[PDB]
């Protein structure tokens, strides 16, 4: 096994990033470490040493990031338990410490694993050296050591207490970072439910902040018994039908929604945005938490029969509220023709909407998308269709319902999921882009064409590290379809103008990204033009011709001293130059005689001809 | 039922349901089946639970009052001790509601509006609307009983919900009860709390009583609870801080002393000695007790012990003539308890053991602790047996250990075979109590963490004796079991903050084995006797080493006197003895004795390295006394003998500098510079800033021919550049000034290794000089450029990334709306400050020339069409005649723009408007977190940049809007940085200066005990500036300034935060208009009336109470708040800093840390007078004091200020060097602003000597309380407050 | 183990915070379950040696119950009569115990050092470099 032992680990780590299901790749290492660990420790241990820097740095990066609970539990386990004895691990010890604090939190088997590694490290590293390496993490490590004493498992506590004793005085040394305290920022009454007794017919208002959160936590939990799941659903349901005011019926409702004007008048062009959302006040925070509880209670079996007909009928209600609040007939003043995305459209404690805003539904839908358990995307995707369906029916036309100000928030909020650091949160965004693209009118997609393009590129750019359980692979496909959906030639003047304008903007962004240092986004930007070159009859250079202003100062590198940029950018400048020139129309003829071209051409030459290490190994290199 | 439950916990379904059928038999007495019926109420199967509930629900009236009595009095909760039985109580009461009424909610504001509600504010469709009405029709059928049934069930599975429900429930339904019912209910509640049924529930963490007692406290009509029981409940049910907090409240407002006794004991139990001390100083009858406590509170246990003994005899004279005066007994008990404590800290273990076993009134507990420390085991065994019978408390963990001590060090012959159970039993028992302590670890937790170190030592101590047994003695494995464990002990020590008594515990216990070890080797080529004696010799020296570090020198001499008894010591250990002995005399006719030991020792034998250190001590000791010329040769011989001893080099330099400061002898200065730099050479990182500070300080005396600088340049080699990182701003101030070309050879070496550390400062300086020059390349600018030039050649990738980051920074500057509003806020503050200066004179006053330029500059940037035509019209002239009329105009325009900026975006993504930051990644370039190099941290501990989070939030800072961009370090943590953009670069640089000082002083606090014992540090934020204008400040969210607290509750109130200042001036004008000048009394009147009408005394307490509902969180936040304000208060006074305006103090809600918003030295513009003598020495104010008055101000604050002041007073910490260097740079900046040579020395030297005057004046300890008590009393005295600037918000 | 008088009054008052004379005459109408730990806690405020909860109950049920019943002076009446003299006598005796306890250079020449003449650091610094050479 000594031969191609590096290939197993080196490939496993790099493959795990791109692969859709990395869990097997990391489980492979866990199997490897157990087998090698304590069973074959003559040559593999020596053969393992070269792997330690990248491997520990790798594994350290993964646990530092945020993945699914079961995934994270494995990661902290791999950072520890490596088949390297006490010695030869000290140089990389700082990288191991961050897992150690993580281990002391979480699963019991991890806590014991964390103490087990900490226990041995305490005895063999002499206090002064070990404590120094604990300084970066001591603020949270010690608080974890103190906390684990209170844990119920006696074996965990006794071991935790023993190590604290071994930490002679360091266990009680003053902490630069004090223990974080729990403070309530909002001094307002949260959501409550009227309760009346027979005693002098007096009434109370028992707060529901914990109950709704507690009920939701039960639905999140993967091992709550079915009875309490049903009760959790009942608490959430009974609360929603409490905050939701039932003050309309049939004739009163029909006349408002059968009105002229809002079915014929131009829909007001108001842009919503959570940029101006002051803060999630406790009601809105609870209301959003209550809704995501309703959405989750719909997906899980043995509760869908009484939930899906509820959430489905509830989603239709909120959209009817949103439309009636921001459509032709009356609309609140915050949605008038020339208004701006003020805070009046979000619930707030000083200038809210004097009543919960319907947009909290979109927040609940977005949070369901970003939930780690991706099964919730399906129920959320149902909601997006339902609000669109009600909007189409109530406004009398598809493209009209899409012009509604509500969808300006949906595109913004769901796209925001692509800017979260968790891969699952990002994947929730990309899936949302795919759904909206394929179920919405072409012209509207053109209106939000660029917004999706930028978000998709960010997901790919952001995930150059451990990519995902298949996100960029999903992002690239969605990006490809997005250009194909929009760039496909048609036929009315209105649509033609939008496509010509939208196509103009998108190519501007793609050309800008040709030379970008990020390899993942760069190559796709290179490839995204190719699909455009095929979708339409226009040649690649004809597509890139108008936006020469962008790349103009780089294809010819403008003698930007070719050391003041890192290696990654130098690849982008060279790769962008290669792609730009290689096109058979060959934009930006790189004439040697012209200045700042001979320089670039000579530099890449000397770079290639550099034979020895010293000349090849420059400070940038 | 008793047997079935325990044996088979999975088949109770058949039985549990059976007892439900027994409900019929009870009516048709078998009452003894209650402890199974109650176990059926909890169960785990929901179906059975409801079946048992119906009989329980049936058996009582459907009245809220009756059920409350039933839960309190009628019911017994003993049967279900392990359960959190409050769940049933929540279920019991929630079952009395009206389950039929349709669901609703009082908070109509939060309800989602109905579809048709928009009207009131003024085919596919019909099927949908018709279909929808059915859905709404179903909702109308939901009844509140549906929620309560599900609500109640949800509690049973989640204690956290149950715990929060009862606290939110009982006070709410407590209102429902009529005042008659509440009266009777309160009568039953008091006996209920102290009932014995809850006794079973002490161990379980969320104790049912803990949640119950927490709930009642919120009841709006206060429920009277005896202080005696409140102490008990706090002690047992982990309810510590709610009891003390609740006890404090009544103690403040309200035979009225039983409260203090209960409160006093709890503070002692919590080990909050400083808070405990404050309480007793207020109530102590005898003046002796206050003197004793004040001494004991800080150390000097020699004085405190005597002050107690003085009190007792004087009290003894009282007894023979007077009666008992029952109230005095707790005071007498205090002296006996604390005279013993001080006796322990004094190492008077022999006397205590003799005292403890007196003829009568024996004290077995006292004998237990002290008897074993001396070898009097026979007394130990006797004491242990008679205390085991009454081992009453947590001590059980302590008692169990002492069995091991007797087991190991048996009076005749040990067994050490069953000890494993003993140590394990004690360890488990110790953890048991730990579970009973508060949530946040604090001083109350110290004994357990303090003990954990010694409980383990007992276990591995048994391993020592096991090896000594002849059965396994002499074996190599056992011998190496002896060696390693002894080595482990030598490196595992407590911290200096630990009381010397515990330090004895670790070492006295270790001493026994260091004496058992020689015995086995005394039987043979057995050198292990040398190892054993070496251990005891080193251990006793180490144990006595701290006694000096603690300030108890006299006992330290005694401990170092013990080693003489041991027959032989390794010569290396004896060198520590003399070094520790000579150090002891150095810290205190004492010269003769010190000179006796130094001369007598080392008659003819020692090695080179140890001789030098010894001879080094001679010079420093000689230097103290007048005889000094002999010290020089003592250093010369010492330094040159070893030539690599930092102490010789450093101490020698101090002598040369001490002489050279007078007579300005140039050749001596280079002698001082050479010594200092060489000392810092071998020394790495810390413990060299003190020496470097001198080198930079002495560099100011350099003449035109830069001899000292040449001396620096010649000998600044070898000193690793890391040591310089602390002095980058000081170096740059030298580089920009004259003779910089000499230092440029040094900075280039510092930058060559830490490019990010110098580039950001150097970039600021060069760009700062350029703008300075452009106002009207120069050599200083050329010097800065040369550093960057070469510094770009190396790490070219890193520098490009840095500049790229700064280039993108320009996009974070606030828009015009915020920019102008910032000018208004700045202008208004200056007008108020100018306005106060013009007070007393005509209140109308006149607009100052400086104010005109700002307003004239304001219209220039303003002159937005709708606003424009109004502002220019309103500001028809840049201030017409009246200053106090102008502020009204600004305030109106403050409100206009403040609302205007309220609608501005709170978000804007990085990828938008700036691409480099978003495209930045770890592989782009290794760049450390901004401000990482501000302090040369010795260890690696450097966090790279990995990703600029794509979202930046726009936030308000005191009087400006700043962009907060979140960084993600390579470690995965998120560091929120706040991009501060500001003009007036000269002021900004000064603000960083004081922060450098506070960062330089922080290591000072750690070393000593009386400061480390209180967790004292300056929490200086990390600020690195990259511009002449903008800078990055490490802002942690949730930190809101004190003034913002006033606005928050002011906004809730029906007033505006600026009403106090306006009322102060207009009220002053009315009296001034009549003709009478502003007298002192009228200043008190306006302050008093404002404090009683618009700014209530309890403003800050109200916010803290509502923001920290959890008791444990409130106290710790208050304690940390009080401690931090002490350092701020001390720093604002001793360092002669700018006054602490309300907007300056930044309170961190998450941790309680207070960091002042950019302090700065208060130097007179005309001259470097350094005038900081405003009426109140430091901000104490009513509201802040109201947070802490009775104890917090007295005990913690006064003690905290004294502890810090004494810490800096230590001659060992060369604060003179630190202040002189930093101030020198400050003075240079002052000179440039006001418009070199030795005249600089006069300003800085006179300034520092002014600072040390305050430091020593308020640090010196007299025969009683220190001078701090006077100023803090003067700080909050209304006489000084009313005289302060109204903009300072003295009322606040 | 030394018995006191004021501690008996502490026992009485502590019991008055819960039940009645025959401790649980009926544990009072409701179930309040006397808490001897609390009674032991309060009595310790006026003592220097812990009165364990188990032993605290025995003293109440052994001597206090008969003495309180009477039908010697009542425990309330002895305490007033004593004038707290015993307790003062106790601390006065303790104070005496504490007070009574409270009563108790040619080596340099052999190393090449010309100790008579100091060497300025400049020469010493230069001398240091030479040894490196």
């Amino acid at each position: 096994l000594k031969p191609h032992l590096h290939k197993i680990v080196n490939s496993s780590m790099e493959l795990a990033q791109t692969a859709k299901e990395p869990y097997n790749y990391f489980l492979l290492l866990r199997a490897l470490f157990r087998s090698i660990g304590g069973g074959s420790h003559d040559l593999l241990y020596q053969e393992f040493l070269p792997l330690l820097p990248n491997l520990l740095q790798g594994l350290n990066m993964l646990q530092s990031g945020l993945h699914k609970q079961h995934m994270k539990d494995l990661f902290v386990e791999l950072c520890l338990t490596v088949p390297v004895r006490l010695s030869s691990l000290l140089p990389y010890l700082p990288m191991l410490m961050d897992p150690l604090v993580s281990a002391l939190n979480g699963s019991q088997t991890l806590v014991s694993q964390g103490l087990r590694t900490l226990e041995l490290c305490v005895d063999n590293l002499q206090p002064d050296f070990l404590y120094d390496h604990i300084q970066p993490v001591r603020a949270e490590l010690m608080q974890a050591l103190w906390r684990t004493l209170r844990n119920p498992a006696d074996s965990i506590s006794h071991v935790a207490y023993r190590v604290l004793g071994k930490f002679g005085g360091s266990n009680r040394k003053m902490l630069k970072e004090s223990q974080k305290l729990h403070y309530v920022v909002t001094e307002v009454q949260g959501p409550s439910i009227t309760v009346e007794f027979s005693d002098c017919k007096a009434s109370l208002q028992l707060p529901m902040e914990k109950a709704i959160e507690t009920a939701l936590d039960c639905l999140k939990s993967a091992n709550t018994e079915p009875y309490y799941r049903r009760q959790a659903w009942e608490v959430i349901k009974c609360f929603l039908v409490a905050m939701m005011s039932l003050e309309d019926n049939k004739h009163a409702l029909y006349q408002l929604l059968a009105h002229p004007n809002f079915t014929e008048k131009t829909i007001p062009n108001v842009i919503i945005s959570h940029r101006y959302k002051a803060q999630d006040t406790p009601a809105r925070k609870t209301f959003e938490q209550a809704l995501t509880g309703a959405f989750m209670s719909a997906v899980i079996k043995d509760l869908r029969p009484s939930a899906l007909p509820f959430v489905a009928s509830l989603i239709r209600h909120y959209t009817m509220v949103a439309v009636a609040q921001q459509c032709g007939p009356f609309l609140l003043p915050c949605y008038q023709v020339g208004s701006q995305p003020s805070t009046a459209m979000f619930h707030s404690e000083e200038n809210g909407s004097k009543g919960m805003d319907p947009l909290v539904l979109i927040d609940a839908i977005a949070i369901c998308m970003a939930y780690e358990e991706k099964e919730l995307c399906k129920i959320g995707e149902v909601a997006l269709a339902v609000i669109f369906d009600v909007a189409s029916i109530i406004l009398g036309s598809k493209e009209r319902a899409c012009q509604l100000p509500l969808f300006s928030y949906i595109v913004e909020r769901l796209c925001a999921c692509c800017y979260e650091q968790a891969w699952y949160a990002k994947l929730g965004g990309v899936v949302s882009i795919k759904f909206l693209m394929e179920r919405l009118p072409l012209t509207w997609v053109l209106q939000n064409q660029q917004t999706f393009l930028k978000a998709l590129l960010f997901v790919m750019m952001d995930l150059t590290g451990e990519v995902s359980n298949g996100a960029v692979a999903m992002a690239k496909t969605t990006l490809e379809q997005l250009l194909m959906r929009c760039a496909t030639p048609l036929r009315a003047e209105e649509i033609v103008a939008a496509q010509e304008k939208s196509f103009h903007h998108v190519t501007h962004d793609l050309v800008r990204e040709v030379t970008s240092p990020n390899s993942t986004v760069r190559k796709q930007a290179m490839h995204s033009l190719q699909v455009l070159a095929q979708v339409t009859g226009k040649s690649v250079t004809v597509i890139m011709e108008p936006h020469k202003e962008v790349l103009q100062d780089m294809v010819p590198p403008k003698k930007h001293l070719l050391r003041h940029q890192p290696a990654n950018a130098q690849i982008g400048l060279m790769e962008g130059n290669t792609f730009c020139t290689t096109l058979q129309p060959r934009l930006f003829t790189m004439d040697l005689n012209v200045v700042e071209h001979k320089v670039f051409y000579t530099e890449l030459l000397n770079l290639c001809e550099a034979e020895d290490s010293a000349l090849t190994k420059l400070p940038c290199y | 039922m008793t047997y079935i439950e325990k044996r088979f916990p999975e088949d109770l379904e058949l039985n549990a349901q059976f007892l439900d059928l027994v409900n019929y038999v009870y009516r048709d007495l078998t009452a003894k089946l209650e402890p199974a019926f109650l176990s059926g109420l909890r169960c785990a199967q929901p179906l059975i639970r409801a079946k048992f509930f119906e009989v329980f629900d049936n058996s009582m009236k459907r009245r809220v009052y009756e059920r409350l009595l039933y839960v309190t009095c009628s019911q017994n909760w003993e049967a279900m001790g392990n359960h959190f039985w409050i769940k049933q109580c929540i279920e019991l009461l929630l079952a009395v509601c009206e389950k039929s009424t349709p669901i609703g909610t009082s908070c109509q504001g939060a309800m989602l509006p109905s579809i048709t509600n928009v009207i009131n504010l003024a085919n596919q469709l019909h099927m949908l609307t018709n279909r929808h009405d059915k859905f709404l029709d179903t909702l109308r059928e939901v009844k509140t009983g549906a929620l309560l049934s599900a609500f109640v069930q949800l509690c049973h599975i989640s204690t956290t919900l149950a715990e929060k429900t009862w606290v939110q429930l009982f006070p709410r339904l407590w209102k429902i009860l009529s005042d008659r019912q509440q009266h009777a209910l309160a009568g039953e509640i008091s006996p209920f709390l102290c009932s014995g049924s809850h006794q079973v529930q002490r161990d379980c963490q969320p104790s049912a009583l803990n949640c119950f007692v927490e709930a009642m406290s919120q009841c709006v009509p206060p429920i009277p609870i005896r202080p005696c029981v409140l102490k008990y409940l706090g002690k047992t049910h982990n309810l510590w801080f709610r009891s003390t907090l609740m006890l404090e409240h009544q103690a403040f407002e309200k035979p009225q002393q039983e409260i203090l006794d209960s409160l006093a004991e709890l503070y002692s139990l919590l080990q909050e000695e400083d808070m405990w001390a404050g309480l007793w100083q207020k109530r102590c009858k005898y003046s002796e007790t206050a003197t004793a406590i004040a001494y004991e509170q800080h150390g000097f246990f020699e004085q405190a012990q005597e002050s107690y003994e003085k009190a007792m005899d004087k009290a003894k004279k009282e007894h023979e003539r007077s009666n008992a005066s029952p109230a005095i007994f707790p005071e007498y008990q205090l002296w006996e308890d604390h005279w013993i404590r001080c006796s322990k800290e004094l190492n008077q273990w022999e006397a205590l053991t003799e005292y403890g076993q007196s003829k009568g009134h024996i004290n077995p507990y006292l004998v237990l602790e002290c008897a074993w420390r001396v070898s009097n085991w026979t007394a130990m065994k006797e004491a242990l047996v008679q205390v085991e019978v009454s081992c009453p408390k947590e001590m059980a963990w302590k008692v169990n250990m002492y069995r091991g001590y007797l087991a190991i060090c048996h009076p005749e012959e040990q067994q050490l075979s069953f000890i494993e159970r003993l140590v394990e039993m004690a360890s488990s028992l110790a953890i048991r109590e730990w579970r009973r302590l508060p949530h946040v670890v604090s001083h109350v937790h110290t004994p357990l963490l303090q003990a954990a170190q010694q409980i383990i030592e007992l276990q591995e101590a048994a391993q020592i004796n096991a090896g000594l047994q002849p059965t396994n003695l002499g074996r190599n494995n056992s011998l190496h079991d002896m060696k390693t464990v002894v080595k482990t002990w030598r490196n595992r020590l407590p911290i200096v903050s630990d009381d010397l008594s515990h330090w004895s515990s670790i070492f006295m216990w270790r001493q026994h084995h260091y004496q058992g070890k020689p015995t086995w080797s005394g039987m043979p080529s057995s050198n292990n006797a040398m190892l054993g004696v070496h251990a005891s010799a080193s251990a006793i020296i180490q144990y006595g080493k701290i006694a000096r570090k603690q300030g108890l020198v006299n006992v330290a001499l005694d401990i170092l006197s013990r080693i003489h008894t041991i027959p032989t010591v390794p010569i290396v250990d004896c060198f520590q003895k003399i070094r520790q002995q000579v150090k002891c005399y150095l810290q205190l006719n004492e010269c003769m004795q010190g000179l006796e030991v130094i001369e007598s020792t080392n008659l003819k034998y020692f090695t080179k390295e140890m001789t030098a250190e010894f001879y080094a001590l001679k010079g420093m000791f000689l230097a103290q006394i007048n005889k000094s010329e002999e010290a020089n040769k003592a250093f010369s011989a010492a330094v040159q003998m070893h030539d690599v001893l930092v102490k010789a080099w450093a101490m020698w330099g101090d002598y040369l500098e001490n002489i050279f400061v007078k007579e300005r002898q140039l050749h001596l200065g280079v002698s001082a510079i050479t010594c200092y730099l060489h000392a810092c050479r071998h020394q790495n990182e810390s413990k060299s800033r003190k020496y470097l500070a001198k080198v930079l300080w002495l560099l100011s005396f350099d003449d035109d021919k830069n001899t000292l600088a040449d001396a620096v340049d010649k000998y600044c080699i070898g000193v690793p550049p890391i040591q310089w990182l602390a002095w980058i701003p000081q170096l740059l101030t030298c580089l920009v000034g004259s003779e910089g070309k000499l230092l440029l050879n040094l900075i280039s070496q510092v930058g060559r290794v830490y490019p990010q550390a110098v580039y950001f400062p150097i970039r600021t300086l060069y760009l700062t000089l350029k703008i300075e020059q452009r106002e009207r390349a120069t050599a200083p600018m050329w010097r800065c450029s040369r550093i960057m030039h070469m510094q770009r050649e190396l790490h070219p990738t890193l520098l490009s990334s840095l500049e790229g980051i700064v280039d993108q920074m320009v996009w974070f500057r606030e828009n015009w709306h915020e920019e102008v509003l910032r000018q208004l806020q700045q202008g208004l503050a200056k007008c108020y400050s100018v306005a106060f200066e013009k007070s007393g004179a005509v209140s109308d006053a006149k607009i100052t020339p400086h104010t005109l330029n700002f307003v004239k500059k304001l219209v220039s940037t303003f002159g937005k069409l709708k606003g424009q035509f109004t502002t220019d019209f309103d500001f028809s002239v840049p201030g017409s005649m009246k200053l106090h009329n102008l502020i009204s105009k600004l305030k109106k325009w403050i409100k206009i723009l403040e609302a205007k900026t309220k609608q501005l975006p709170k978000f804007f993504l990085i990828e938008e408007k700036c691409r480099f930051l978003s495209n930045f990644s770890a592989q782009t370039a290794e760049v450390e977190i901004p401000g990482e190099f501000l302090m040369p941290k010795p260890t690696h501990y450097y966090i790279k940049i990995a990703r600029f989070m794509p979202r930046v939030e726009i936030v308000q800072k005191h009087n400006t809007a700043a962009r907060r961009l979140y960084i993600r370090g390579h470690n995965g943590k998120i560091y929120p940085y706040l991009v501060m953009n500001d003009a007036c670069l000269t002021e900004s640089r000064r603000e960083e200066r004081v922060l450098q000082l506070l960062r330089l002083l922080n290591p000072c606090l750690e070393k000593r005990k009386e400061t480390t014992k209180r967790h004292l540090f300056f929490t200086v934020p990390r600020v690195v500036a990259v511009s002449p204008q903008m800078r990055l400040v490490e802002d942690n969210p949730s930190s809101l300034s004190l003034v913002e607290i006033y606005k928050q509750r002011c906004a809730k109130k029906g007033i505006e935060h600026d009403n106090p200042i306006s009322r102060y001036y207009d009220r002053l004008a009315t009296v001034q208009a009549r003709g009478t000048q502003a007298s002192h009394q009228v200043l008190r009147d306006i302050l008093k009336e404002v404090q009683s009408n618009m700014v209530p005394r309890s403003m800050l307490k109200e916010w803290a109470l509502h923001t920290f509902p959890n008791a444990t969180d409130y106290w710790t936040f208050r304690k940390m708040f009080t401690i931090q304000l002490a350092l701020i208060g001390f720093a604002e006074f001793v360092l002669h800093l700018n006054r602490l305006n309300p907007e300056m103090l930044q309170i961190a809600q998450d941790t309680g840390k207070l960091n002042v918003a950019y302090f700065r030295f208060d130097i007179n513009d005309a001259t470097g007078d350094l005038d900081a003598n405003r009426p109140v020495p430091f901000r104490l104010t009513p509201n802040i004091s109201e947070f802490l008055t009775t104890i917090g101000v007295s005990g913690p604050l006064t003690a905290s200020m004294i502890a810090v002041a004494r810490c800096f007073a230590q001659p060992n910490f060369k604060v003179d060097g630190i202040l002189k260097t930093v101030l020198r740079d400050e003075i240079i900046a002052w000179h440039k602003k006001t418009q070199d040579s030795q005249q600089l020395v006069s300003l800085v030297q006179k300034a520092v000597t002014a600072i040390m005057t305050r430091l020593h004046n308020l640090a010196q300890f007299e025969g009683g309380e220190s001078k701090v008590n006077t100023l803090v009393a003067a700080a909050n005295s209304l006489d000084n407050l009313c005289r302060m600037d109204p903009a300072w918000h003295p009322w606040l | 183990p030394e018995w006191l008088i004021s501690e008996d009054w502490a026992l009485l008052q502590a019991v008055k915070q819960l039940l009645e004379l025959p401790l649980n005459l009926t544990i009072v109408s409701p179930a309040h379950t006397p808490n001897w730990d609390l009674v032991s806690d309060v009595v310790n405020s006026c003592s220097r040696i812990y009165r364990s909860s188990k032993q605290c109950r025995n003293r109440y049920e052994n001597v206090i119950i008969p003495r309180e019943e009477g039908k010697p002076l009542r425990t309330s009446q002895i305490y007033a009569q004593d004038e707290n003299a015993t307790h003062t006598q106790l601390y006065t005796s303790h104070f005496d115990l504490m007070k009574m306890t409270a009563g108790k250079a040619s080596v340099l020449a052999e190393s090449g050092i010309n100790y008579d003449k100091p060497l300025p650091p400049i020469q010493v610094a230069s001398l240091r470099a030479e040894r490196i050479a």
